[PDB]
């Protein structure tokens, strides 16, 4: 997204789109972790300050897509949700802490070249890879430019956009905002004098922040798109939910429901 | 198949247009 | 401007 690049087909087989039934519109991005489970940001389904609240059948899950807008028949798969599980300690009130939700699909999606799950991190992987400087990738169908007012920038893209972002050191992250950071969220982006740039933007919430294990070649979802101040602004970074930190909860829901 | 191994790339031994940017950053 | 979702879904 923002300062992104068109994705290749099947580059993110776990990417999931969150689609509203009526009106039909893109709500957020998500991710397939198994055949019956999708991971997204909690604020994608619940946000009291903006009266945002969607129940099970207020939305659909579109898996296997590349085109933002078209109905890719014989490629994408649309699922219906059996149940929505939001983190019980999710803080919509002050800092979006523990911004994570889980969704149980009525029926398990089938895997193809376009649909395949991503891995969740484990101690050794979270440990080795989540070090500042390391680059992760964030994909989405969101705005190519900041929404903030009446402004130009190639609206939304027709295809899914990928941008490889670098991980930023904590003191830097917390000095970049007035919101209260928490160990359950990291921040990624290029600093002013680095030259390069890119950021998730509106429409990418819930999207995966992935990393590639050079120790086994597997892609791991290190984060989820949560919040940001503007998009691709200088001196600002995007904040992502810390999956590993929440992996214990993710396991409880799945090993019970 | 098992998570994180993409059918059109890893299972085919083909890298994407920028994954090298990542592995290179480590 | 999203394409019409197959009404069975
Ligand atoms: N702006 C960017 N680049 N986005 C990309 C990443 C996801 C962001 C998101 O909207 N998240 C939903 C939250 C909750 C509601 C508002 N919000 C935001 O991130 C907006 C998005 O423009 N930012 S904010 O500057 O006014 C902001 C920043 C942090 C916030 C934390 C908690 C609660 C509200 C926040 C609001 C949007």
């Amino acid at each position: 997204i923002v300062e992104g690049s068109d994705a290749e087909i099947g580059m993110s087989p776990w990417q999931v789109m969150l689609f509203r039934k009526s009106p039909q519109e893109l709500l957020c991005g998500a991710s397939l972790i198994s055949d019956r489970w999708v991971l997204t940001a909690a604020h994608c389904l619940l946000y009291p300050p903006w009266d945002k609240n969607f129940t099970e059948n207020d939305l659909l899950v579109r898996i296997g897509k590349h085109s933002r807008t078209r109905y890719e028949r014989n490629i994408e798969k649309i699922s219906m949700l059996e149940k929505i599980y939001i983190h019980p300690r999710y803080n919509w009130r002050e800092n979006l802490d523990r911004d994570i939700a889980l969704m149980k699909l009525k029926k398990p999606v089938a895997f193809s070249d376009y649909i395949h799950p991503v891995c969740l991190p484990d101690r050794e992987t979270a440990a080795s890879l989540l070090q500042a400087g390391y680059k992760g990738r964030v994909t989405g169908w969101g705005n190519l430019k900041e929404t903030w007012t009446a402004n130009v920038g190639k609206g939304q893209p027709s295809v899914l956009q990928v941008v490889n972002l670098p991980i930023v050191e904590r003191p830097v992250c917390k000095d970049s905002t007035r919101i209260r950071i928490t160990d359950n969220m990291f921040c990624a982006g290029y600093k002013p004098d680095e030259g390069k740039r890119g950021d998730a933007c509106e429409g990418d919430s819930g999207g995966p922040f992935v990393m590639k294990s050079p120790f086994n070649n597997r892609w791991y979802q290190m984060g989820i798109v949560s919040w940001g101040e503007g998009c691709d602004r200088d001196g600002k970074y995007g904040f992502y939910t810390h999956v590993f930190r929440l992996k214990k909860w993710i396991q409880k829901v799945i090993d019970q429901f | 198949a098992d998570c994180g191994l993409r059918p059109l790339f890893e299972k085919k031994s083909l890298e994407d247009k920028t994954e090298r940017e990542l592995l290179e950053s480590y | 401007d999203f394409e019409e979702i197959p009404e069975e879904y």
